[PDB]
């Protein structure tokens, strides 16, 4: 169902328990692990810095790594609904299917059919149900500081300078807009709409379609509306 | 594949 609001708790990581953690690259897939060793280091100043030795589960041979709590996520979905700015891993299926890091961009609500809007670290965006998210075991007070350097500045403006009155493009299927794709500003047509997302098809290829955030500066009209202030 | 969230 829709979990109720409440306290978003981060219990301490336990020895022998199952979690998710960064497989290799931090912005890539997070997979099943067992916490096999706990490391704690304390300096003359006071800061007690925690580390965790993890064993990757379901592997061809023993694979061990040392990571921080910022690179580990709980195995079960939270018992409460999550809010904007919450650091998560969200399950991407894509019609490779796996857990990738992101930020809750929208909470669960009627207006979005009780789905979280995810802004993945790699720049991808999708609507995911509550059951497909896991809370990251630790986060910075400034959550964009935990986000891959690629989407960092976008997350910072979105979260830190958050406004419900931010420019959002109003569109209908069949309209065309100038749309940015990997450095190039191309011609794109609205194919589908899903609440805060718009499905754009770039003029070059009909198989080149992408779900874009309607408030993204990758859409020319949004960029135009933002320049005029 | 993704073009990001910003230009």
């Amino acid at each position: 169902e829709v979990p109720p609001p409440g306290e978003i708790v981060r219990p301490p990581i336990q020895l022998g328990e199952t979690y998710y953690a960064v497989k290799n690259k931090a912005i890539a897939s997070w997979v099943s692990i067992k916490v096999i060793e706990f490391t704690e280091s304390t300096a003359i100043n006071g800061n007690t810095m925690k580390s965790y030795k993890i064993r990757y589960l379901n592997t061809p041979y023993q694979m061990i790594k040392t990571v921080t709590a910022k690179h580990i996520a709980y195995f079960e979905p939270p018992p409460v609904r999550l809010t904007i700015g919450t650091r998560v891993i969200a399950y991407f299926d894509g019609t490779q299917s796996a857990f990738y890091p992101g930020i809750i961009a929208e909470p669960l609500k009627q207006a979005n059919r009780y789905r979280y809007l995810i802004f993945y670290d790699d720049g991808y965006t999708q609507y995911v149900p509550h059951r497909d998210v896991r809370l990251v075991c630790q986060a910075s007070e400034k959550v964009w500081e935990d986000v891959h350097a690629a989407s960092r500045d976008f997350i910072q403006k979105y979260v830190e300078k958050y406004s419900v009155d931010r420019p959002m493009v109003q569109c209908t299927r069949g309209q065309s807009m100038t749309t940015e794709s990997n450095g190039t500003w191309l011609y794109a047509r609205v194919i589908d709409i899903d609440c805060s997302l718009v499905l754009m098809q770039f003029e070059g290829d009909k198989n080149h379609t992408e779900w874009i955030y309607r408030g993204s500066l990758r859409l020319g009209p949004v960029f135009r509306e933002t320049q005029n202030n | 594949s993704t073009g990001g969230k910003a230009p």
